[PDB]
This record gives C-alpha cells, sequence and structure tokens, in this order.
C-alpha cells in the first residue's frame, strides 16, 4: 500500500504539531496566567482553548492515518473523538467571527462599545459560540457507528447532505462573509483623517488574516461537497478521498496559524509572552 | 472552614461589588482640563454644564465626560501627572487675546511627557473675537517677533495652531485645534467628536489592528 | 442608636402558621447576618434559624428543619422568620440577633428585645455543670462549660460565645471566641478556654451584673447553648 | 524676604547645634542591630512551611 | 462477502409472497431492468434491490477511511 | 539681606564641614568582613486581584494579617493576607489618592491625595459599614503621606511644601511643619512616634518633631526629587529613595550618608523602600518594574522580587517581618516571601 496523499497529509499534520502546539500551549498559558482579563483578551483565550483541544485531538486521527484505518478502540471512542474535533475546529471558526465582529463593532460603534461593553458581555457570546458549537456537534455524535468489515474493522457512518450543507453554511459562508465586510468596513473607516498614516498595516493584517483564513479552510468545505457528487467506486472518488485527509490537515493547520495571526498581532501580548518565555 | 464560610461569602460578595463599581466606572471619558492661568477654563468649564482639583462630571449623547479642572493645584505637576493616564484626552484652553509663551512652553512639556504619549491632547483656541479685535488693535508680533507675513486674523490663527502643533514628537497621537469665540456653546460637540475618535483609535490600537 | 424589634407574637392555635417579622433600624442590616434564637419560658436558649447577608446560606435546628422560613427584606430593612405546623414545643420567646461575619468581627453583639409566642447525633453538645452560682456581690464568681466536641479550630479560633441574660432583658453579648470582650462590655468580665474546658471569670461581680449565664459554640452549625448558669444575689 | 532669610538662618543655627556621633559608630551600631535580630527574620533566613503562615 | 450474507439474506426476503430470485439476481437498475419484463412481480422489488445493495456499497466504501473529521 | 545670605552660607559650610569631620570611615568599610545573605528567593505566595485601577499605596496592620490598599478606583480595601480574604470595600469621596494608612489601634484607615484632605474612616463602627470620621481640609496642596500617631493623632505630608500634625477629634491642625523648598512626596514616622522624617521633592529630607513642631536635621544628599522613605526599625536611621535611581542610608546620629544602594544597570527611580526587621535588606521598589532586595550592610542587590507588569508604587514589610507587600500600578498586590 502506498499513497502519496495520505504521507502529505501526515507530513503536514506533524508540521502542524510542531508550529502551533508549543505556540498554542504558550499563548494559552500566557492569556490564562500572564496576560490580564480585558475583553480582548476572552478571545484569545477560549480561540487557543479550541486550538489546543484540535491540537490535542490530531494525534487521534495521525494514528488513525498510520494504519489508514482499522478502528482497534471500541464504539465510544470513535463516537467521541471526531465530535471533539469538530467541536474545537468550529469553536475556532466561530471565535475568529466574534473576533472580526468585535474590531468592526468597537469602530463602528465607539459610544456603545465603550457603556455597553465589558468582560460579561464577551464571556456571554463565548459561552453562546461554545453552544452553538456543541450543537453543530451533535448530528455526528449522533450519527456514527462502527461496520464490523473484515478482520480490520474502519468505523464510519437525505440526511447526509442537508446536515452537510448546513455544516458548509455555518461554518464556512456566515464566517467568511462576516470578515470580509468587517475588515473591508475597518479599512474604509480607516481614510477618514487620523488613520491615514494607517492602512498599509491595518490593510495588511486584515488581508493576511482573511487570506489564511480563506485558504487553510476551503479546500475542506470544497472536497466535502464534492464527495457528495462524486460518486464513490471511481477513482476520482478515492483520489477525493485521498485528498480528504490533506484537507483535515489544512483545517486543523488554521487553528494551528491563528495563535500566530492574533495573539502575536496584539503587540503587547507579543511582548507579555517574550517577557515570560 | 468553621465560620470562615461566611467570611468568604463576604469577601466574594464586595469583590462582587468591586467589579460592578469597576464596570460602572469605565463607562466614564477622562479627559485632563489643562492650560495657563486665566485662559477660558472656568468659561469653557461651566460652558458644558456642572480647591485641588475640581472634577466636573456630565453626560453627553449617553456619553459620560468626566473634565478635571487641576489648574489649582500649587505644585509641580510631574510628581502628580502620572495619575492621569488612561484619560481619552487632555484638553488644552489658550487665551488668544493675552499674549503665550508659558502656554507653548506647558503645551511642549505636556505633549512630550512620557505618560501622555499616547493620549492625544485636544487644542482650544478661544476668545477669536477678541484676539480679532486685538489684531485690528495690535500687530501679532509683539510675542511673535519671528513670525513673518500678513497681520489678518486668518494668518495669525493658523500661525498660533501650526507652533501648537509643531510641539509633539510622536504620530500615534493629533492635536485637535478648535477656536471659541467665547459666547458660543457648541465647543462640547468638538470636544464630543474627538473623544470618539480618540475611542475610535485606542480600541484599534488595543486590538492589535492598529 | 441601635434597635431591634420583634413583632407579631400572640396565642396560635396548634397546627397553624404564623409570621414573625423583625423590625431593624440604626444599622446596616445589609451587610448583618441576622440570626434568630429562641428561648423556652422556663429553659435555656435554643437557636432556630440563621440568615447571612444576601441571603446566601439559610441554616436551621435539627428540630426546626423542614418547618420554618428565615427571610430578610433588605429594602425594608426588617427580618423575617415564618413557621408553619406550630408543635407544642414552640411555645417559647423568639429572639432576633445581628451577626456580621469577618476577620476580627464581634458575632451575637447585639439582641433583639424579643416577642413571644404561644401555642395552646453529631451536633456539639454543651454542658453546664453549674446551673446556680448564688455569690455575694464583691467576689469572684467563674461560670464553667463543656463541649462535646473540641472547639479549637485548625486556624487556632476556639469558637464559645458568652451571654449575659438580666432577667427581664435581652442576651447581651460578653465574649466572642472565648477570649474577646464585646463592645461595650465592662473590662471586669474575663474568657478563657482550652478546647473544651471553657470558664467565663468575672470580678468584682456587682448588683447589676446579676442574670443568667449561656456559653454557645460556633464551630458548626446547629450552635448549641448550654443549660444556662443562673447567677443570684447572696 | 528679610523674615524669610532670618527664618532660615535661625533654622540653620538650630541644627548647627546638634551633636554629632562618628559614623564609625553609627555603623556598629547598625551592624549590631541587624545581626542580634537576624535569627527572628523570616526573610533572610527562610522558615519552614510548617511555620510559615503563608504557606 | 462474510458480513454481505447476512445483508442478502434480509434483501432476498423484504417482501412478500415469494420474496425470492428476483432479489437475489439484483451497471444498476439505470439499464439491467429491461428483461422480459419478468412480470408485474417483482420489477418494483428488483427497482428498490439496486439502490439498496448501492447504498450499502457506497457507506462501506466511504467508510473504509471516513478520516475523523468529515 | 547680603548680611543673612553670607550668614546663611557660612552656617551651611559649618553644618557641612562638621558633618564631614564625624565621617571616618565609611559603612563599606567597616562591615566588609562579614558574609552577605546571598540570592533571597522569594516567591509569590498570595496575590490581592480585587483592585481595577493603578495602587498608590499600601499600609500593613499592627498585626501583620490585614493589609489595606488604595486605588484610584475610588476604593479602599482591607485585605486578609492569610486567606487573601477583603473584609472592607471603603468607597473615597475622591479617587484621586496618593497615600494610605492603617491605625495601629485597628480601628481608623486613614485617605488622602489630590483632594488636599486627609480623610478618616472609622472601621468598628456600630452600625456596621464604614463611616468617614473626619475629613480634614487644611492643606493648600496634594497630600502626599499620612502616619497614625494614635487613635487620635495623626502627621499629614502634603504637596503644598509642607507638613501638618492634625487632632482627629478637632479636625484643627495642632501642629504644622515649614521648611521644605520643594513638594513633600514622603514621610515615615519612628517607631517611638516622637519624631518623623520628610522626603521632599528638593533633594532634601528634614527631620521633625511631634511635639516640639520645628526641624532638626537636614539630609541634603540626593540627586533628584525623593519620592519614598522608610525609618530604619532601631529608629535612629532611615533609608530614602528617590529618581536618581539611588536609594541611601541616612543616619540621624551621624547626620549624614552611610551607604548609597546604586547599580550601574538601573535607571529607574525609587518608588518605595521598607526595611526587614533587622535591617539587614531593605527591599526598595522600582520604576524598572521590580522590587530589588537589597542588602543594608553590603550595598549589593540580594535578589530581585521580578513578577510585576507595572512600576510597583508601594512596598510594605509586615511588622512580624514574614512577608513583604509590593503595590504595583499592574492592580497587584503580591504577597512574597
Amino acid at each position: 500500500w502506498n499513497e502519496p496523499p495520505v504521507i502529505l497529509s501526515m507530513v503536514i499534520l506533524s508540521l502542524t504539531f510542531l508550529l502551533g502546539l508549543p505556540g498554542n500551549g504558550l499563548v494559552l498559558w500566557v492569556a490564562g496566567l500572564k496576560m490580564q482579563r480585558t475583553v480582548n483578551t476572552i478571545w484569545f483565550l477560549h480561540l487557543t482553548l479550541a486550538d489546543l483541544l484540535c491540537c490535542l485531538s490530531l494525534p487521534f486521527s495521525l494514528a488513525h492515518l498510520a494504519l489508514q484505518g482499522q478502528w482497534p478502540y471500541g464504539r465510544f471512542l470513535c463516537k467521541l473523538i471526531p465530535s471533539i474535533i469538530v467541536l474545537n475546529m468550529f469553536a475556532s471558526v466561530f471565535l475568529l467571527t466574534a473576533i472580526s465582529l468585535d474590531r468592526c463593532l468597537v469602530v463602528f460603534k465607539p459610544i456603545w462599545c465603550q457603556n455597553h461593553r465589558n468582560v460579561g458581555m464577551a464571556c456571554s457570546i463565548c459561552g453562546c459560540i461554545w453552544v452553538v458549537a456543541f450543537v453543530m456537534c451533535i448530528p455526528v455524535f449522533v450519527y456514527r457507528e462502527i461496520f464490523t468489515t473484515d478482520n480490520h474493522n474502519r468505523c464510519g457512518y437525505t440526511p447526509l447532505v442537508a446536515i452537510t450543507i448546513t455544516r458548509l453554511v455555518v461554518g464556512f459562508l456566515l464566517p467568511s462573509v462576516i470578515m470580509i465586510a468587517c475588515y473591508s468596513f475597518i479599512v474604509f473607516r480607516m481614510q477618514r483623517g487620523r488613520f491615514a498614516k494607517s492602512q498599509s498595516k491595518t490593510f495588511r493584517v486584515a488581508v493576511v488574516v482573511v487570506a489564511v483564513f480563506l485558504v487553510c479552510w476551503t479546500p475542506y468545505h470544497i472536497f466535502g461537497v464534492l464527495s457528495l457528487l462524486t460518486d464513490p467506486e471511481t477513482p476520482l472518488g478515492k483520489t477525493l478521498m485521498s485528498w480528504d485527509h490533506v484537507c483535515i490537515a489544512l483545517a486543523s493547520a488554521n487553528s494551528c496559524f491563528n495563535p500566530f495571526l492574533y495573539a502575536l498581532l496584539g503587540k503587547d501580548f507579543r511582548k507579555k509572552a517574550r517577557q515570560s518565555i | 472552614s468553621a465560620e470562615e464560610r461566611a467570611a468568604l461569602e463576604r469577601s466574594k460578595a464586595i469583590e462582587k461589588n468591586l467589579k460592578e463599581d469597576g464596570i460602572s466606572a469605565a463607562k466614564d471619558v477622562k479627559l485632563l482640563l489643562l492650560g495657563a492661568d486665566n485662559s477660558g477654563k472656568s468659561t469653557i468649564v461651566k460652558q458644558m454644564k456642572i480647591t485641588g482639583i475640581v472634577e466636573t462630571h456630565f453626560t453627553f449623547k449617553n456619553l459620560h465626560f468626566r473634565l478635571f479642572d487641576v489648574g489649582g493645584q500649587r505644585s509641580e505637576r510631574k510628581k502628580w501627572i502620572h495619575c492621569f493616564e488612561d484619560v481619552t484626552a487632555i484638553i488644552f484652553c489658550v487665551d488668544l487675546s493675552d499674549y503665550m509663551h508659558e502656554s507653548l512652553m506647558l503645551f511642549d512639556s505636556i505633549c512630550n511627557n512620557k505618560f501622555f504619549i499616547d493620549t492625544s491632547i485636544i487644542l482650544f483656541l478661544n476668545k477669536k473675537d477678541l484676539f480679532g479685535e486685538k489684531i485690528k488693535k495690535s500687530p501679532l508680533t509683539i510675542c511673535f517677533p519671528e513670525y513673518t507675513g500678513p497681520n489678518t486674523y486668518e494668518d495669525a490663527a493658523a500661525y498660533i495652531q501650526a507652533q501648537f502643533e509643531s510641539k509633539n514628537r510622536s504620530p500615534n497621537k493629533e492635536i485637535y485645534c478648535h477656536m471659541t469665540c467665547a459666547t458660543d456653546t457648541n465647543n462640547a460637540q468638538v470636544i464630543f467628536d474627538a473623544v470618539t475618535d480618540i475611542i475610535i483609535a485606542n480600541n484599534l490600537r488595543g486590538c492589535g489592528l492598529y | 442608636d441601635v434597635q431591634l424589634v420583634e413583632s407579631g407574637g400572640g396565642l396560635v392555635q396548634p397546627g397553624g402558621s404564623r409570621k414573625l417579622s423583625c423590625s431593624a433600624s440604626g444599622f446596616a442590616f445589609s451587610s448583618f447576618g441576622m440570626h434568630w434564637v429562641r428561648q423556652a419560658p422556663e429553659k435555656g436558649l435554643e437557636w432556630v434559624a440563621y440568615i447571612s447577608s444576601g441571603s446566601g446560606t439559610i441554616y436551621y435546628a435539627d428540630t426546626v428543619k423542614g418547618r420554618f422560613t428565615i427571610s430578610r427584606d433588605d429594602p425594608k430593612n426588617t427580618l423575617f422568620l415564618q413557621m408553619t405546623s406550630l408543635r407544642s414545643e414552640d411555645t417559647a420567646m423568639y429572639y432576633c440577633v445581628r451577626s456580621i461575619y469577618y476577620y476580627g468581627s464581634s458575632p451575637f453583639d447585639f439582641w433583639g428585645q424579643g416577642t413571644t409566642l404561644t401555642v395552646s447525633g453529631s451536633d456539639i453538645v454543651m454542658t453546664q455543670a453549674t446551673s446556680s452560682v448564688p455569690v455575694t456581690p464583691g467576689e469572684s464568681v467563674s461560670i464553667s462549660c463543656r463541649s462535646s466536641k473540641s472547639l479549637l479550630h485548625s486556624n487556632g479560633n476556639t469558637y464559645l460565645y458568652w451571654f449575659l441574660q438580666r432577667p427581664g432583658q435581652s442576651p447581651q453579648l460578653l465574649i466572642y471566641r472565648m477570649s474577646n470582650l464585646a463592645s461595650g462590655v465592662p473590662d471586669r468580665f474575663s474568657g478563657s478556654g482550652s478546647g473544651t474546658a471553657f470558664t467565663l471569670t468575672i470580678s468584682r461581680l456587682e448588683a447589676e451584673d446579676v442574670g443568667v449565664y449561656y456559653c454557645m459554640q460556633h464551630l458548626e452549625y446547629p450552635l448549641t447553648f448550654g443549660a444556662g448558669t443562673k447567677l443570684e444575689l447572696k | 524676604s528679610i523674615a524669610q532669610a532670618r527664618k532660615l538662618v535661625e533654622q540653620l543655627k538650630m541644627e548647627a547645634n546638634i551633636d554629632r556621633i562618628k559614623v564609625s559608630k553609627a555603623a556598629a551600631d547598625l551592624m549590631a542591630y541587624c545581626e542580634a535580630h537576624a535569627k527572628e527574620d523570616p526573610l533572610l533566613t527562610p522558615v519552614p512551611a510548617s511555620e510559615n503562615p503563608f504557606r | 462477502s462474510v458480513q454481505l450474507t447476512e445483508k442478502r439474506m434480509d434483501k432476498v426476503g423484504k417482501y412478500p409472497k415469494e420474496l425470492r430470485k428476483c432479489c437475489e439476481d439484483g451497471f444498476s437498475c439505470q439499464r439491467r431492468t429491461r428483461f422480459i419484463s419478468l412480470g408485474e412481480a417483482c420489477k418494483k422489488v428488483f427497482l428498490d434491490c439496486c439502490n439498496y445493495i448501492t447504498e450499502l456499497r457506497r457507506q462501506h466504501a466511504r467508510a473504509s477511511h471516513l478520516g475523523l473529521a468529515r | 539681606l547680603d548680611q543673612l545670605r553670607q550668614e546663611a552660607e557660612q552656617l551651611k559650610n559649618q553644618i557641612r564641614d562638621a558633618r564631614k569631620a564625624c565621617a571616618d570611615a565609611t559603612l563599606s568599610q567597616i562591615t566588609n568582613n562579614i558574609d552577605p545573605v546571598g540570592r533571597i528567593q522569594m516567591r509569590t505566595r498570595r496575590t490581592l486581584r480585587g483592585h481595577l485601577a493603578k495602587i498608590y499605596a499600601m499600609h500593613w496592620g499592627t498585626d501583620s494579617r490585614l493589609l489595606v490598599s488604595a486605588s484610584q478606583d475610588g476604593k479602599l480595601i482591607i485585605w486578609d493576607s492569610y486567606t487573601t480574604n477583603k473584609v472592607h470595600a471603603i468607597p473615597l469621596r475622591s479617587s484621586w489618592v496618593m497615600t494610605c494608612a492603617y491605625a495601629p489601634s485597628g480601628n481608623y484607615v486613614a485617605c488622602g491625595g489630590l483632594d488636599n484632605i486627609c480623610s478618616i474612616y472609622n472601621l468598628k463602627t456600630r452600625e456596621g459599614n464604614v463611616r468617614v470620621s473626619r475629613e480634614l481640609a487644611g492643606h493648600t496642596g496634594y497630600l502626599s503621606c499620612c502616619r497614625f500617631l494614635d487613635d487620635n493623632q495623626i502627621v499629614t505630608s502634603s504637596g503644598d511644601t509642607t507638613c501638618a500634625l492634625w487632632d482627629i477629634e478637632t479636625g484643627q491642625q495642632t501642629t504644622t511643619f515649614t521648611g521644605h523648598t520643594g513638594d513633600v512626596m514622603s514621610l515615615s514616622l519612628a517607631p517611638d512616634t516622637r519624631l518623623f522624617v520628610s522626603g521632599a521633592c528638593d533633594a532634601s529630607a528634614k527631620l521633625w518633631d511631634v511635639r516640639e513642631g520645628m526641624c532638626r536635621q537636614t539630609f541634603t544628599g540626593h540627586e533628584s526629587d525623593i519620592n519614598a522613605i522608610c525609618f530604619f526599625p532601631n529608629g535612629n536611621a532611615f533609608a530614602t529613595g528617590s529618581d536618581d535611581a539611588t536609594c541611601r542610608l541616612f543616619d540621624l546620629r551621624a547626620d549624614q550618608e552611610l551607604m548609597t544602594y546604586s547599580h550601574d544597570n538601573i535607571i529607574c527611580g525609587i518608588t518605595s523602600v521598607s526595611f526587614s526587621k533587622s535591617g539587614r535588606l531593605l527591599l526598595a521598589g522600582y520604576d524598572d518594574f521590580n522590587c530589588n532586595v537589597w542588602d543594608a550592610l553590603k550595598a549589593d542587590r540580594a535578589g530581585v522580587l521580578a513578577g510585576h507588569d507595572n512600576r510597583v508604587s508601594c512596598l510594605g514589610v509586615t511588622d512580624d517581618g514574614m512577608a513583604v507587600a509590593t503595590g504595583s500600578w499592574d492592580s497587584f498586590l503580591k504577597i512574597w516571601n
């Protein structure tokens, strides 16, 4: 058994490990103990929690790809792991969306975001994000089976098309569109006096963040949708499933990059982390 | 824990009280009012309604402004100017009629202060009508020997604004200049829009996007 | 001045219900933990209920839990004690006690006047062997109190409270935590003890000091009082 | 300004009439106080966690 | 296969009366339903059995390596 | 001045000559034969996370367990250092606080600052909550330091170049101390409370007398404004911290400097200075975010109390010397031991 796609996927997973897990740990530790508990710190802390959960659930997928399937554990493990993975990833995505919304709101509503904006509001929004992530996590937790199969058994599982259309919409369209609109509006506002010195740095940060988000998740959703139209028992189908692992690796690579593009961009967080490290 | 359970409970409830007070106190926009003696500070603080420090709090467009008249402190600023950080802006008032070196020197010292590197200073040049009358009566070269140009009111105002804006050296701050005739109450809308701009800039900086 | 006044007392048919209100004034009621201490017509004090500031923790006696109801009205600055299914053992005078809890505080410091209500295992047991000490004025009288469980906590705080109930009056706290004199109590009162054996030594007894003394534990609820050492003239 | 100068010179005269001990004597007495109370200083000598109240 | 025997037995008996032969014998029903029309007895049975076997085959093929995310 | 100026100059010259005549040997030339205390590794045992603004003052109770902390949030929270609990939270009338105090009896807590008023609060009120017992309004400048002599007496250092001894029973200034050229930014009462030294911003530290009301000695040895002061526990010496990045040990009887606790790598000025029980360690706070621990007899940095994200504004050692509390501008009151 030889396949370039699986070796590429595991290489990308190892790179994601080595680049994010220490970064996720250090950023989470800083935001939990070294850094304060400001409004902007809550979003970073929850995003790093989601990224750390995704990174810690990645070894399950690495082991699964090492054996090319053949789930040895019980039904509960295959019922929970590809539920925690999809909870952590979607929590990270929705927290990116919430960060974009907060950045747009502290610009277009400066008067309101000083009276009615405290740590309690951020905590409530993060709790709602985790609740909706759990709601989106329920369908995989209620639909997974392990098929007896041959001596080596690989676990997997109208409802399918509707549920992945819902995950495509909720996890890609609203987040990406909200991010693009918020960052474009911020850039436009940054060209109305006192901000003309900027837009050479804010625009670059916004475009790089949006580009990373739209390159590390678009192949996931594209191939997830294509797996429906592309019927199996076709060379294109099995090639698509083979590259699906690379898509998962890129989706986790977004969680790898998130602390680098979010916490470090907060120069105060960079200073705090450098002093701690 | 025998009765220390009630002690902890009291500590927790008063910590909740402290948290509530902190949330209710973060909504107030703190503005530091500075300037030379008898430079319209009393008039401008009276136009916005309501011995050492004279805090003049007021609400304008659902935003709570805290304006501190600290001009009565008969001591050097450097030993207590450090407690006025995290303020939205420093309101500076200058009487254009009376001339100027002390006002410019104090503006240079306060805008270049280490604590106030990011806190942008709002500049007010009041007594515009009195300044125009004095210009029609006396030339503007009395206190500006190096000022060469037309002796009109507009050029004098522009020169004063340029001389005041030539005192800061940090690009992160901007000096908002406004002119008043000591008879208009619309000097608070300028304060409001400057404060909103500073809030936008500070929020952008705190998110790492600025 | 600080004053606690109770109301809602009278003859009640057995099996009924009644509401006892403790009106308060002269102090910050919202930051005090109001107690409810019952005193039988011929027996000693007995704790009934306790409510803290903010109505966070509410505790109850072994023979009171499940029937009574202790509530506060902080905006109205009044204390309440709703009681239902009045058995014949509830025929007693109900006292209203304030107590604030922090480091160095003096709980049970002020007692209310008291209202009269008439109906027609692991707990620490505090026993007072001396139930009558007839001593003339000018002599030193010492009252002893014992506890089944040692009242000395790990943090070094021994929780023994001494009260003095003058005849016809309300009990007054004398020593709190077995060593600290109460606010306004004359210095002649001295408190001592170690673990289980507690003594309240009084020096130069006066005619105004005639009354009955009690020992109360605050190590763990319920707060059990002693039998009551009664002091009489000569 | 005559009164201010008079007050200043009076204060200087009052200060100048203060007896001064040798600096070596003050150094020795500070040394003695530091060494005598070094045993009961829970900061320069670490205190065991059993006796530590903040442990 | 080993586990496919139970599925075949269930599919064969998933019909009234006879419930055999037609579903046992079954390129899907898109073009394989011509025959001699085999009477109206089991045309719908064969049509259902094509999809019944195809769905199971596709599900097994995708669960072969549904890799812990989709 | 001319005659008065010449007399003042000659008196100053005579005073300097007398002070320099008694400096036979410096502190470092006589204590050089003792073993240094070494690396004093102190770890943060407790952290008071109750304040939300910069902490500008903190004082220790006489029982070494209760500590009062004043911040710009308008609150003066009394802390339980053993269990981190808070026993009080007093809302100040004026949020611009630069000093706080705790009575040796424990019944009263002071407060002052830009309000020009040293407020006294009755902690042990029969009505429960803490009520302002008095508001001392006699200063034309900002109050910078306040210390309780007893429940009734209090000494205040103000920014109008004077110090005033008050009377909390009547509210009138019993005694006023004048003579400082610049702003008086620090004050420290002696152990016997019969005298105190005030460190002003004119690079001078004047030794006052509470009973007499007249200054005795002035200590002009610094190069910048003195931001902190603290008596040596023996009561015959004190260390004054300044903005010149150095804190010097002044001797009352020698009437001059003893040692200059300066380091070539330090440029940040002292904001708080405090001794231990024996006086061997001087935990002097710095604007460099660290509260360096100085050996008072070696003039060497025994250890560094790193862990504060902002400049430390107040360092306080307990009366039993068990712990040192540092209150920085990051709204944290860390307890080290």
